[PDB]
C-alpha cells in the first residue's frame, strides 16, 4: 500500500474486510402454465394498422427462446433490456401487440418517434420498455392485383396519444364549407390501401410486425421465466433472489406492519430494506453482512517485523472472514496492560500502543495525561524561587512552498 | 435599524471624570475546536460488493487514494487541534480539600466527584445544552442489525461505506485537563505557567491581578467582601443564563448540523439516476447484457465520483476553518487562562483579571472575569501645579480639585491624597505648561524639623 | 525536530507525482496514448476517445489546482505567523505568555532554514522554590503598610519584603512601603514594627 | 495605495465575466444554443446533447 519496501512506525490504513456470503436463495411464485406465444405469430392476415389487437399474457412461465424458431427476423431491436437475459427476472404484465406495415415504415415503431404510424396511427412511449418482433411477408402478404385487405389513415386534426385507437372513418374538412358525407371541395376520404405489389421496390415490401411490451415489478408478480425455486433460509448471510432482485445480506424476521398492497420497503438511499416472500405472506428484513476497515500497527521495519491488526468499528465475535475490545473495534495482536505511558501509536478512544520489553512484545495501554501533582495551598503560605536557568527553545514555521507552472496543451493533449 | 442611543459626552478642557466603584462581570466566549473525523470507502459507496463495477471503476487511476489521503489528512489535524488547545498542563493539578479560597466561590466549575464522568456543574449544563447526532464513537452495527421501528439515519449512513472514527481523547481526558488548568490557575496563580507552581494564597493573587490593570492593591484589602460577592452573584448570573437561554451554543451545534447535513446529502445522492435508466446497480447487472449496463454503470460511476469530491472538498475547507478557530481557543487559552492579559477587547470585555475554562462539546468555554468602572463624577483638573517657581507633575495619577481644595488620586478610582514631594516631581518653571494652576505643595521635612 | 518543513517538500512532491502518473489512466477510452488512437481509428470515433481522455485530465487537473489553492491558504497563514513573530520576538520583547517561548521571554534569534524560518527563544525559567509564610499587609501605630512592589515574606522570626520572581529580603522601611487606612478593615494582617531613615 | 479593495472588486467582476463567457462553450454538443439542439433533431440525439 505504501509502494515501499520499509516502513516507519505509525497506524496505516490497508484494506477493508467484507463477510462473504455462503448460500443462495431463489425465491419465485407457483406457476405452472405456459404463455401461448405460438397461437399469436402465425395467422391467415394479421389485424390492421388502425384496429392492432391486445393479448393480456399472466399467470404463465414463458420461455422466449422459441420465438427464433418461429419467425426469420433480422433486427431483434429492443431498448430497455436485452434480449439474451429474460428467462432470470420476472414481470407483472406482458402485452401483444400484431399489425402488417410497409417496409418503408418498420423504424417508425420506436420511443420518441414522429411521422405517420408513429404520429397518427401506433405511438410508444418515451419510457417503453420490451421490444418488437418484425419480419418480412411479401410471401403472404402479395397479390398480382393488389393487396386491398389493409387500411390507413392519412392524417387527423391533432395528436394521438400513445396506445390510442382510431377505428371510426371521418370525412375529412380542411375549409368553412360542409363535405355532408360526400367527398367534394377540400373534402377527402382519409383511408385509402397500401396496394402491395412485387413490382416495387425492395423499400416498399410488406412487413409482419408483433411487439411486445412489459411492465417493471411495481406489484405483486404474475408472469416469470423458467428458474427453479430455492429452500427460504435466515440468519445467515445469503445471495437472496425475491421475484428477480439480487443482493447479499441477512434475512430477519420483522415487526414492520404492512398494508395488504405493500410488499416492499425502501431506504433514503433507495436501497431494499423489507421484502415480502412470494411463498408464504411473511415480511423478512434485509440487512448486509458485517464490514469496516482494516488498520495495520506496526514500528519500523528496522525494529521489528511484528504488526497489530485493528478492525475498526466491529464486535469481533464475528471476527474470522490476543484479542482485546476497544471504543474503535478491536486489537488482535498486542496485548493489553494495566499501566499508562506516554502515547506512542495513537488506536482509538484513549487506547495507544507501542514496542516494548515487557523479549519484545507490542502492548496496549491507556494513554497517561502527566504525573499527578498537589500543590500544597495555604492561606498563609508562599513559595518564591531563589535561582534561575536560562533556557533555549527550537520553534520551526513554515513559510513558502514550491512554485509550480502548468500547460494545459502538452499536459492535456502533448502537441 | 438602529446603531444604538445617541450620546453627547461633556468634552472640556478643565474637567475629567473619575470612577468611584467597580463592578465585577464574568462574561462568555464560545470557540469550536475539533470536528468529526470521517473516513469513506471508495468501492462500497460508487460500487457496493459489485465486481465489473470495481472493474470499470479502476480505470480512473488513483482518484479514490488521494481521497483517502485527504481524509486521513483531515482527521488526524482534528485530533492535533484538541491537543494543541487542552494539553497545554505538565502536571495535573489537584485542587486542596478545603473550599476558602479568599470568600470567592468555586464549587460550581470544580468538579464533582459523587458522578462517574468528573464534570463541573456548568460543563455538565454545556454538555446537555447540545444535542449530540450520536456518531461513530460509538460502535451500532448491534443495534443496526436488530430492527427496531424504522431504519435510522445513521445506520443507513453507515451501511453505504460511510464512517465515523472516534476521537483519541476522550471526554474524561478533556475534563481532567480542565480541571488541572483550573486547579493551578486557583492555587499558584499565573507561576505555572512559566515553570514550578509556586503557591500564592488567592487574596493575594487577586491584588497582584488589580495591581497588574493600575489599581493599587489596598482596594482589593478593603472591599475584599464586595467583590467576593460580586463574583458569586456573576456566577449564578452565569449558571440562569445557560440554564435559560439555549441559543448561546450556536457554533458547537453549528457544527454538528453541517457535520450531519454532509454525510446526510452524501447517502441521498446515492438514489439518483445521472442519466441512466435505473439507480440501483443490481437491476442493471440482472436486466442487460455486458456491453449495454456497462455504460450505465460508467454514468453511475461519473456521478458517485462527483458527489464523492465535492464532499472531500468541502469537508478540507471546514477543516481549515475550524483548525483557525482552533489556533485562537489555543492562543486565548495560553494568554487568558495562563496569565494576564494587557490587550484590548482580547480575554473578555474592560479590564481582564481572570479566566476560567470549561470544556464543551466539539469545544471551549472561557469565563473571562473582568472589571468595569461603575460611578464617576465630575472633578476640575490641571495638568501641573505651579509652586514656589516650579512645575509638579504627578508619579501615577491626576490632579484633581473638588472646587476648593486640590488633591491627587489615582486613574481609575477615586482615592484622593494631599499633594506632597513623595507624590509629585519636579520639572521646570511654571511659563511652560499650559493650563498650569496655583497651589500649596506639602512638604513632609518642614513639621519633623520644627518639632 | 524539521517535520514540518520535510512534510512541507513531501506534499509537493507527492502532488506532481500524482499529476504525472495520472496520464496512464484510460478513463474509459481503448488506449492512454493518444497517438495509437489516432492511427488507429477513424475521425468520429478517436474524436469519441480523445473527448473521453480530455475530460479525464481535466477532472486531475482542476483536482490538483484546488488541492494546491488549499494548501497555500494554509502556508499564506502559517507565514503571517512567522511574520507577527519576528515582528515581536526579535525586533521587541513580549509580555504575551506562551509566546516567543515558554517561560519569560528575553530575546529571540531568527536563523534561515529551508521553505521556512527557525527561532531561538531565550526565556528566563525560575528553578529553587522555598516555602515562606506570608502577610497581606503590617500593622504599625495603628496602620496598614502594604508593599509598593514585592510582597512581605517571614522566615519564622523576621518579616523582610522581597521581590516576587526572585528572594532578595530587605528590611521594611517607608521608603518601601505605602499607608492607606488603620488595622480593621484588612483580613490577615499582622503586628511587626517598620524601620524609618 | 489601495489596491487591495481594487483587487477584491477586480476578482469579483472577473469571475462573473468569466461565468458568463462559460455559456458560449459547446462541450462537445453540436451547438451551444440549447433551442437549436431542441428543434434540430430528435429525443434521444438532442437529450444527449
Ligand atoms: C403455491 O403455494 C402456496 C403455499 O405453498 C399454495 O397455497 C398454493 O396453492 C400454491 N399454488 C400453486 C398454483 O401451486
Ligand atoms: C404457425 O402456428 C400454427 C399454430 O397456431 C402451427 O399450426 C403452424 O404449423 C405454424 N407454422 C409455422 C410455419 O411455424
Ligand atoms: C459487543 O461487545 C461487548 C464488549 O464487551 C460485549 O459485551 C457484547 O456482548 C457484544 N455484543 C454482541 C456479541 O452482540
Ligand atoms: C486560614 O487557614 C486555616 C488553616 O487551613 C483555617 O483554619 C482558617 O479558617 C483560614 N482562615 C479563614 C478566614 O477561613
Ligand atoms: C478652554 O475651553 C473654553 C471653553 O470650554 C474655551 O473658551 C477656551 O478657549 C479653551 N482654552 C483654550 C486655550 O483655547
Ligand atoms: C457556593 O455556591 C453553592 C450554590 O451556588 C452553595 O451551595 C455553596 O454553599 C457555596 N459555597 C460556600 C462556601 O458557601
Ligand atoms: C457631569 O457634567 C455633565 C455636564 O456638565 C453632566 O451631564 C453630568 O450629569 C455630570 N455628572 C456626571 C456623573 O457625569
Ligand atoms: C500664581 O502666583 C504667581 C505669584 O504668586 C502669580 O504671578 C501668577 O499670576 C499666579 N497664577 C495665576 C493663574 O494667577
Ligand atoms: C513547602 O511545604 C509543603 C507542604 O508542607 C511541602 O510539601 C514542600 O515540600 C515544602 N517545600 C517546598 C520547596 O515547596
Ligand atoms: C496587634 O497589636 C495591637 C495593639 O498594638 C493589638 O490590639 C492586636 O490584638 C495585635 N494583633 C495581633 C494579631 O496580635
Amino acid at each position: 500500500t505504501l509502494k515501499s519496501f520499509t516502513v516507519e512506525k505509525g497506524i496505516y490504513q490497508t484494506s477493508n474486510f467484507r463477510v462473504q456470503p455462503t448460500e443462495s436463495i431463489v425465491r419465485f411464485p407457483n406457476i405452472t402454465n405456459l404463455c401461448p406465444f405460438h397461437e399469436v405469430f402465425n395467422a391467415t392476415t394479421f389485424a390492421s394498422v388502425y384496429a392492432w389487437n391486445r393479448k393480456r399474457i399472466s399467470n404463465c412461465v414463458a420461455d422466449y427462446s422459441v420465438i427464433y424458431n418461429f419467425a426469420p427476423f433480422f433486427a431483434f431491436k429492443c431498448y430497455g433490456v436485452s434480449p439474451t437475459k429474460l428467462n432470470d427476472l420476472c414481470f407483472t404484465n406482458v402485452y401483444a401487440d400484431s399489425f402488417v406495415i410497409r417496409g418503408n415504415e418498420v423504424s417508425q415503431i420506436a420511443p420518441g418517434q414522429t411521422g405517420n404510424i408513429a404520429d397518427y396511427n401506433y405511438k410508444l412511449p418515451d419510457d417503453f420498455t420490451g421490444c418488437v418482433i418484425a419480419w418480412n411477408s411479401n410471401k403472404l402478404d402479395s397479390k398480382p392485383s393488389g393487396n386491398y385487405n389493409y387500411l390507413y389513415r392519412l392524417l387527423r386534426k391533432s395528436k394521438l396519444k400513445p396506445f390510442e385507437r382510431d377505428i371510426s372513418t371521418e370525412i375529412y374538412q380542411a375549409g368553412n364549407k360542409p363535405c355532408n358525407g360526400v367527398a367534394g371541395p377540400n373534402c377527402y376520404s382519409p383511408l385509402q390501401s397500401y396496394g402491395f405489389r412485387p413490382t416495387y421496390g425492395v423499400g416498399h415490401q410488406p412487413y409482419r410486425v408483433v411487439v411486445l411490451s412489459f411492465e417493471l415489478l411495481h406489484a405483486p408478480a404474475t408472469v416469470c421465466g423458467p428458474k427453479k425455486s430455492t429452500n427460504l433460509v435466515k440468519n445467515k448471510c445469503v445471495n437472496f433472489n425475491f421475484n428477480g432482485l439480487t443482493g447479499t445480506g441477512v434475512l430477519t424476521e420483522s415487526n414492520k406492519k404492512f398494508l395488504p398492497f405493500q410488499q416492499f420497503g425502501r431506504d433514503i438511499a433507495d436501497t431494499t430494506d423489507a421484502v415480502r416472500d412470494p411463498q408464504t405472506l411473511e415480511i423478512l428484513d434485509i440487512t448486509p453482512c458485517s464490514f469496516g476497515g482494516v488498520s495495520v500497527i506496526t514500528p519500523g521495519t528496522n525494529t521489528s517485523n511484528q504488526v497489530a491488526v485493528l478492525y475498526q468499528g466491529v464486535n469481533c465475535t464475528e471476527v474470522p472472514v490476543n484479542v482485546f475490545q476497544t471504543r474503535a473495534g478491536c486489537l488482535i495482536g498486542a496485548e493489553y496492560v494495566n499501566n499508562s505511558y506516554e502515547c506512542d501509536i495513537p488506536i482509538g478512544a484513549g487506547i495507544c500502543a507501542s514496542y516494548q520489553t515487557q523479549s519484545q512484545s507490542i502492548i496496549a495501554y491507556t494513554m497517561s495525561l502527566g504525573a499527578e501533582n498537589s500543590v500544597a495551598y495555604s492561606n498563609n503560605s508562599i513559595a518564591i524561587p531563589t535561582n534561575f536557568t536560562i533556557s533555549v527553545t527550537t520553534e520551526i514555521l513554515p513559510v513558502s512552498m514550491t512554485k509550480t507552472s502548468v500547460d494545459c496543451t502538452m499536459y492535456i493533449c502533448g502537441d | 435599524m438602529s446603531l444604538g442611543a445617541e450620546n453627547s459626552v461633556a468634552y472640556s478642557n478643565n474637567s475629567i471624570a473619575i470612577p468611584t466603584n467597580f463592578t465585577i462581570s464574568v462574561t462568555t466566549e464560545i470557540l469550536p475546536v475539533s470536528m468529526t473525523k470521517t473516513s469513506v470507502d471508495c468501492t462500497m459507496y460508487i460500487c457496493g460488493d459489485s465486481t465489473e463495477c470495481s472493474n470499470l471503476l479502476l480505470q480512473y487511476g488513483s482518484f479514490c487514494t488521494q481521497l483517502k489521503r485527504a481524509l486521513t489528512g483531515i482527521a488526524v489535524e482534528q485530533d492535533k487541534n484538541t491537543q494543541e488547545v487542552f494539553a497545554q498542563v505538565k502536571q495535573i493539578y489537584k485542587t486542596p480539600p478545603i473550599k476558602y479560597f479568599g470568600g470567592f466561590n468555586f464549587s460550581q466549575i470544580l468538579p464533582d466527584p459523587s458522578k462517574p464522568s468528573k464534570r463541573s456543574f456548568i460543563e455538565d449544563l454545556l454538555f446537555n445544552k447540545v444535542t449530540l447526532a450520536d456518531a461513530g464513537f460509538i460502535k451500532q452495527y448491534g443495534d443496526c442489525l436488530g430492527d427496531i421501528a424504522a431504519r435510522d439515519l445513521i445506520c443507513a449512513q453507515k451501511f453505504n461505506g460511510l464512517t465515523v472514527l472516534p476521537p483519541l481523547l476522550t471526554d474524561e481526558m478533556i475534563a481532567q485537563y480542565t480541571s488541572a488548568l483550573l486547579a493551578g490557575t486557583i492555587t499558584s496563580g499565573w507561576t505555572f505557567g512559566a515553570g514550578a507552581a509556586l503557591q500564592i494564597p488567592f487574596a493575594m493573587q487577586m491584588a497582584y491581578r488589580f495591581n497588574g490593570i493600575g489599581v493599587t492593591q489596598n482596594v482589593l484589602y478593603e472591599n475584599q467582601k464586595l467583590i467576593a460577592n460580586q463574583f458569586n452573584s456573576a456566577i449564578g448570573k452565569i449558571q440562569d443564563s445557560l440554564s435559560s437561554t439555549a441559543s448561546a451554543l450556536g457554533k458547537l451545534q453549528d457544527v454538528v448540523n453541517h457535520n450531519a447535513q454532509a454525510l446526510n446529502t452524501l447517502v441521498k445522492q446515492l438514489s439518483s439516476k445521472f442519466g441512466a435508466i435505473s439507480s440501483v446497480l443490481n437491476d442493471i447487472l440482472s436486466r442487460l447484457d455486458k456491453v449495454e449496463a456497462e455504460v450505465q454503470i460508467d454514468r453511475l460511476i461519473t456521478g458517485r465520483l462527483q458527489s464523492l469530491q465535492t464532499y472531500v472538498t468541502q469537508q478540507l475547507i471546514r477543516a481549515a476553518e475550524i483548525r483557525a478557530s482552533a489556533n485562537l481557543a489555543a492562543t486565548k487559552m495560553s494568554e487568558c487562562v495562563l496569565g494576564q492579559s494587557k490587550r484590548v477587547d482580547f480575554c473578555g470585555k474592560g479590564y481582564h483579571l481572570m479566566s476560567f475554562p470549561q470544556s464543551a462539546p466539539h469545544g471551549v468555554v472561557f469565563l473571562h472575569v473582568t472589571y468595569v468602572p461603575a460611578q464617576e463624577k465630575n472633578f476640575t483638573t490641571a495638568p501641573a501645579i505651579c509652586h514656589d517657581g516650579k512645575a509638579h507633575f504627578p508619579r501615577e495619577g491626576v490632579f484633581v480639585s473638588n472646587g476648593t481644595h486640590w488633591f491627587v488620586t489615582q486613574r481609575n478610582f477615586y482615592e484622593p491624597q494631599i499633594i506632597t514631594t513623595d507624590n509629585t516631581f519636579v520639572s521646570g518653571n511654571c511659563d511652560v505648561v499650559i493650563g498650569i494652576v496655583n497651589n500649596t505643595v506639602y512638604d513632609p521635612l518642614q513639621p519633623e524639623l520644627d518639632s
